[PDB]
């Protein structure tokens, strides 16, 4: 059988982002916001029943968790025409417009007093899927409950189909708002103790390079959250689309998420689409690797050593020449477009994307561009750092005394920040020769 | 007629012309520039494989008949000899090819050389100049100096691509194009091939007697090519006793040729005033 | 008439058969011969010229064309004609030509040169014909998408459904009761590979030289065997033993990609690990399946990309250029040929390799996987071997592929090489 | 290289120059400025077909004002030109026609600029420079002109570029607030980035013009259209399948081997109506030599000064059409024997010239388009002219409130003395290149 795969809604803004991606994915079937899915538009060599799986009346049923925590995010979601393509058992409804209170602590209560539930969800998603290898939870881990839930519902996953370990949505929204609720030290701990721990892929993407990029190439005066939750539901679209599409070796993500975890937590790896504005044909792909132009991680890319793609990919979907990647691999080699890890030598690979016929792709060579940035994971170990440093300096942090990730003390966040400074150590050791102690 | 019509080896010469004299012209420039980054920036110049995809590359845009009678199977000393060891070959009809001779082809592709090492020595003359020999009083001296140079070598450079054109190739040319419209038997073309490939070579001083002077330019070539290198490399590698060697062999050159000529007589000339 | 005429007797000549460009040409000869011709051969053809018993004025290259156009009669009457298509001897074009062969053999000079004017004019309208019938109910476009997808072994989705259900007979001990039940377990995979036209998947099966039906292996994948249906006249027109080579190369490519599944499992069994730190000696694995994963990575997108997508691109739009059902066979086996040169199964020394470097993945596959949690001794050992066996691998192919860039051109190797060379550690 | 380029266009001089430099080089290239480019030598990098087909010229009227945007928009030349080619800064109000407000201006556009520069660059395959117009008194070419310099030193130091700056005003009194102070602003980046560059010399070049068409009460749009029509005559190298000077990196680099000293003589053909033609006249090789024999029809501004006795160390007469080295020889001995080309102490002039078959859509009206190359002691009179003019404005603190206001002149007396310095130091060594040590 083909690869299926859930997605989870990590969070109120999570839950907007599996709305947005159950309207993207059913675009990546051409399936309507009901999931009204054209011939052509199905007519890739994709599993269309994995993801958005076919449900009796041919809506793109989301095999993927829309979550309802909020009266408010439940009934647009509910209302939002793409989630009558989801189905509508994956909304555990709740009415609570206040949320977890930008406290993460509320957010694990959420995830923790459903993380049976979470469990639960993950079998019935599982049963409705044909073959997930995991939830990919839409974890903005800055929303009301979104570190919280992001880390109680990975303990649920764990309970559920912890079989093989995978990746999330784990995108970190634009912390340049101003942070008054500095239980944010807890609520990144509790998502990042869960996912260094539980370390196979996390899409930590912090979002203040996702509004940098934003404005920089889209264009995005007063960019909000919107923008990022689209941008992010049509890469969504777009990843599923090419993987599912059968493409002749490794049709699945799955072995690049196995790839990516040099160890149980060393499973940072930052990937690029390129391009993004308001063709780019292989040779110039491979030249524009380096633009950040659509880099949406914020990153504290350190990369004075090798830490940056030790591993690099790019899918570029639309016409690629086989030809244009070799001038593509020229174009690479004498430009430098990402640096590399010390571990070994740096693998480089590029491909045509074997698209589903739901969308085009007009950009001859644009894409998936995937790479291992381990300055990226200074990045993490700036998250760490946040998670200790707001922790120990009264900054929500007596305040989270009574929260539940640090409701004790801050001993989670403690072990949060060590698994995410393990990751980052990963990083500066793949800097380094050191890179097998990664 | 039923021989000619047919196997079009006009062809044949037209590829002669666009690379035993890289008559392609933009795409040419753009390979003279690859060529100058592969073998006199030390790049894979003796690799076949980097030779020939260059070559291709550069002659596949608008001709690409180009690229296939020519590849530059590199394989291998002066600086105009470290270029040199590559390999190649073209395609004819036969049996035309039956009377058409490896011999002939040896003799275009010993005017392609020629031509190549002409245009490596004046890339190498491109890249270097004034500021580059000063670039990695004494200064003011260096100055002047680089610059007598440059002018010298920049009007030898342009008078040898007009008048070896018009010596070797413009008049022996026109000349083999003549008498290849002459030619229509079998025996007949054989022997303007022959009369067009030796009055080819006529100015090319293949005669022993005219080899001295050769010999003087070849060196005079050689000389400039390495004073041209370490003027790339700026007075790291240019020595106040490096500059006076490169004068030096500047005015030897222009004297021995002055003499040689004159014992033919217009380069003796030429020389005498260089 | 059919090409058919008795040769008992024999009163004709008509045979019913069964330096460093020449260096470069012979390496390129004897590389090209030992990967492309190690499994591709076809069968002899039934007729042939037997020039023994010709006239003095059978001539040469009238003959050559006359024994094209005499086995093109043949083919018609046995390809054309095999089971139900119909290749009369030339149709009308014989009653045209039975006029002015009465003519012709009316005049008392066997003049070849006009008769084979017109013997030449005949055998290009049965090219014409030949060519307009191939147009018309050839179209092998999707016979050559199943050939990448079977005999090729190159449909990406459908491989993975059938690594999901039809492995259970190829990683399955190899028995003729479990080859049969891979054709019921790859038809369940395409049914699940977002497939639901099992037609020419109803005519692909599972049919192995198992170890209790080659004789009557160990691994059903190891002595495998599919069975897919051709249609005629194709099925003649390929070559039984070409689409034994189409099948030896899918075999070698899938031994290439079951290393790198296995190593996908392992790795992803380190990743379903990430719940507690590695250990050292399960570091020893991971670090093992990282290089593995990335040496494959590279492989697979060079040869995907280039090895097969372009020499696929390269082959469709060639055959969408020859019109005439020869030249677009030339086209299929100029990217047969470069498919080859790709693989590198000239030398067996290179076979070898490949086999090493696919087991050394697999090796390390098995130890991440089976050490999913903490390398118990043999874990540990399995996992030391197989980081060194992979970084072997890897020096050794480096080695090879500068040895193979040097003998004669690697574009996808080269593009590969650079691309893990961004780095070159392992690489140099 | 087979190679293409950008230029740039600061200052509403620079702009027009630029906007009729790309007319001019689509009409030799036989493409309309709407781009309906003409249909060996690839000669499409000018009027570059986009992805759109849109043949965009290898120009930007990156004029800080908005005028010279708005005028390309409602003109063809955008129909062109794609929107990289279109780098319209933001400084609306241009730059005041100083280099306070212009380097402020360019220093902040420059992200805007270096971007659209860097879209450009983006097909880089063998570009080797640029160029520019500015001008370079006033601040979108002085102040963001030396903004511009210093960007495209910083952005592309591998290669040399090149630039044709609208040249501050000294025949006209420089006279403006920052007049002279933005001179030297811009000169500074000017020989920071000076390999071979033009200087819009404008005495010569109004003198020039008066011996060419002679336009009573002429404006700087007629100085634009003649060096439009020489950016036109400057494509003649590939035009025919280039055997002469196609890859003309060599051929620019040895007119002056200093490249402190970027501005080096030369002065392109026709200097006279489009019809200058005699009776029974062509291009011959010594009839060609007689009637380009004038020296006073180029431009090169030869300042308030004649201190350095340098003539031409080089001598190119870059003209189009079909020249037999048989005719070249009998030229150059007729020449040589003539002396039409005066030498300098550090050598005599260089006997060159081209003529090579012209492009398919690039006909002119000339016999000869003679682009007399040389280097004179008009290029160290200009150079004395322009360290005088530095010099001044910084000792005389040329409106000193305004200097005082200005980001750079305000910033330290050492920039417009350094500035001066380097003026100065350019006639110094254009001085002693009439001596036996050049520099």
């Amino acid at each position: 059988m083909p690869r299926e795969i859930i997605t989870l809604q990590l969070g109120q803004c999570g839950n907007q982002i599996g709305f947005e991606f159950w309207k993207q994915l059913c675009a990546e079937h051409g399936i309507s916001p009901e999931g009204i899915v054209e011939e052509f538009a199905t007519e890739g060599t994709d599993r269309k029943d994995v993801f958005f799986y076919q449900a009796d009346d041919e809506h793109y049923i989301p095999r993927a968790v829309l979550l309802d925590l909020e009266p408010r995010v439940i009934h647009s979601i509910l209302n939002s025409p793409y989630a009558k393509l989801y189905n509508p058992e994956n909304i555990y409804l709740s009415e609570h417009g206040g949320g977890a209170g930008n406290n993460w602590a509320s957010g694990f209560s959420q995830g923790e007093k459903i993380h049976e539930d979470i469990f639960d969800i993950i079998d019935r998603e599982a049963d409705g899927s044909d073959s997930l290898e995991g939830f990919v939870l839409c974890h903005s881990i800055a929303g009301g409950t979104g570190s919280g839930l992001g880390s109680y519902l990975l303990e649920r996953l764990n309970d559920r189909y912890p079989k093989k370990l995978v990746q999330t949505y784990s995108v970190f929204p634009n912390q340049d708002e101003m942070s008054d609720v500095v239980v944010q030290p807890y609520n990144s701990l509790l998502t990042l103790k869960r996912l260094t721990q539980n370390a196979d892929c996390v899409v930590v993407l912090d979002n203040t390079a996702l509004n940098r990029i934003a404005t920089d190439r889209l264009h995005i005066q007063n960019p909000s959250f919107s923008q990022i939750n689209q941008l992010v539901s049509t890469i969504m679209s777009a990843s599923t689309t090419t993987l599912r599409y059968p493409g002749y070796m490794n049709n699945d993500l799955i072995g690049l998420i196995a790839s990516l975890i040099p160890t149980p937590r060393l499973h940072f790896l930052m990937t690029g689409y390129t391009p993004l504005t308001t063709k780019t044909t292989v040779l110039d792909v491979m030249r524009r690797l380096l633009q950040p132009k659509n880099v949406m991680v914020s990153t504290g890319r350190d990369r004075q050593t090798n830490h940056c793609y030790i591993a690099i990919l790019n899918i570029i979907q639309g016409e690629v020449d086989p030809t244009q990647v070799h001038k593509s691999l020229q174009r690479i080699r004498e430009r430098k477009l990402a640096n590399f890890i010390p571990w070994g030598p740096a693998s480089i690979q590029v491909a045509l994307s074997r698209k589903s016929p739901y969308l085009p792709s007009a950009h001859r060579v644009s894409g998936l561009m995937m790479a291992n940035h381990t300055s990226i994971s200074s990045l993490f170990e700036s998250s760490c750092q946040q998670y200790d440093k707001l922790r120990k300096r009264e900054a929500f942090l007596e305040q989270f005394r009574k929260e539940d990730i640090f409701k004790e003390n801050f001993d989670e966040l403690d072990r949060s920040r060590e698994v995410v400074q393990e990751l980052i150590d990963e990083y500066h050791a793949a800097t380094r020769p050191d890179y097998i102690s990664w | 007629r039923t021989l000619k019509k047919d196997y079009r080896l006009v062809e044949y010469l037209q590829a002669m012309r666009n690379f035993f004299l890289m008559e392609g012209g933009d795409t040419m420039y753009d390979f003279y520039t690859s060529i100058f980054d592969k073998i006199r920036e030390k790049e894979t110049w003796q690799n076949v494989s980097f030779l020939n995809v260059q070559l291709q590359e550069a002659v596949g845009q608008r001709y690409p008949e180009d690229s296939s009678r020519l590849s530059i199977s590199f394989e291998n000393k002066l600086p105009v000899h470290t270029l040199d060891g590559l390999t190649l070959s073209y395609k004819v009809p036969w049996p035309v090819d039956i009377v058409i001779s490896l011999e002939c082809q040896k003799i275009y592709n010993q005017v392609f050389l020629l031509l190549l090492q002409i245009k490596w020595a004046k890339y190498s003359l491109d890249v270097l100049l004034f500021g580059e020999l000063a670039s990695s009083e004494p200064v003011r001296q260096q100055i002047h100096r680089m610059f007598l140079l440059r002018v010298k070598l920049m009007h030898f450079v342009n008078s040898l691509h007009n008048y070896i054109m018009t010596r070797i190739l413009h008049s022996t040319g026109l000349e083999f194009q003549h008498q290849v419209e002459e030619a229509k038997d079998l025996d007949q073309l054989i022997k303007i091939h022959y009369r067009y490939l030796s009055t080819i070579h006529d100015r090319c001083l293949l005669r022993e007697k005219v080899s001295f002077v050769k010999e003087a330019i070849m060196k005079v070539l050689n000389l400039a090519l390495m004073f041209a290198d370490g003027w790339q490399a700026g007075l790291g590698a240019w020595q106040m006793e490096s500059i006076e060697k490169m004068e030096s062999d500047f005015k030897n050159c222009h004297m021995f040729l002055v003499t040689i000529l004159n014992k033919l007589e217009s380069l003796a000339l030429s020389l005498m005033a260089g | 008439l059919h090409g058919l005429l008795l040769d008992q007797h024999e009163e004709f000549f008509i045979k019913q058969g069964p330096g460093l460009t020449g260096k470069q040409l012979r390496e390129l000869q004897d590389l090209r011969l030992i990967e492309e011709e190690n499994m591709l051969a076809p069968s002899l053809k039934q007729f042939s010229l037997r020039v023994e018993i010709l006239p003095s004025y059978i001539p040469v290259r009238v003959a050559e064309k006359i024994l094209f156009v005499g086995e093109s009669v043949q083919m018609f009457e046995n390809q054309n004609v095999n089971l139900t298509r119909k290749g009369s001897i030339l149709k009308d074009q014989e009653d045209t030509f039975a006029a002015e062969l009465h003519r012709l053999k009316q005049q008392p000079l066997f003049s070849l040169v006009d008769f084979e004017q017109v013997v030449d004019r005949i055998r290009s309208t049965v090219a014409e014909h030949l060519w307009k019938l191939m147009v018309e109910e050839s179209d092998l476009l999707g016979q050559l998408k199943i050939i990448k997808d079977f005999y090729l072994l190159g449909r990406g989705e459908l491989f993975q459904a059938f690594i999901d259900t039809a492995q259970h007979m190829l990683k399955t001990p190899p028995t003729a009761v479990t080859e049969h039940d891979v054709n019921v377990a790859f038809q369940q995979s395409a049914h699940k590979v977002l497939l639901d036209d099992d037609n020419l998947l109803p005519l692909l099966h599972l049919t192995i030289e198992y170890h209790g039906k080659e004789h009557k292996p160990a691994s059903g994948w190891a002595a495998l065997g599919l069975s897919y249906k051709v249609q005629w006249p194709l099925h003649i027109l390929f070559t039984p033993a070409v689409l034994e080579k189409y099948n030896v190369v899918f075999k070698y490519l899938l031994s290439v990609r079951r290393v790198q599944a296995e190593l996908q499992h392992c790795w992803a069994l380190q990743m379903q690990r990430k719940h507690l730190k590695s250990n050292q000696t399960d570091a020893v694995k991971w670090r093992l399946r990282n290089h593995m994963a990335f040496l494959v990575d590279n492989l697979q997108y060079y040869l995907q990309v280039d090895v097969l997508e372009s020499q696929f691109s390269q082959l469709l739009h060639q055959i969408n250029s020859t019109r005439d059902f020869e030249s677009i066979r030339l086209a299929h086996d100029h990217f047969l040929s470069n498919l080859l040169a790709q693989s590198f199964i000239l030398l067996k020394p290179v076979f070898h390799c490949l086999n090493e470097i696919l087991d050394l993945c697999h090796s390390f596959c098995s130890l991440v996987s089976q050490n999913l949690g903490p390398l118990d001794e043999r874990g540990a050992a399995q996992l030391s071997i197989l980081v060194k066996g992979f970084s072997r691998q890897s020096s050794l192919l480096f080695k090879i592929l500068s040895s193979v860039r040097n003998h004669q051109i690697n574009s996808d190797l080269a593009q590969l090489l650079l691309r893990l060379d961004y780095n070159k550690y392992y690489t140099q």
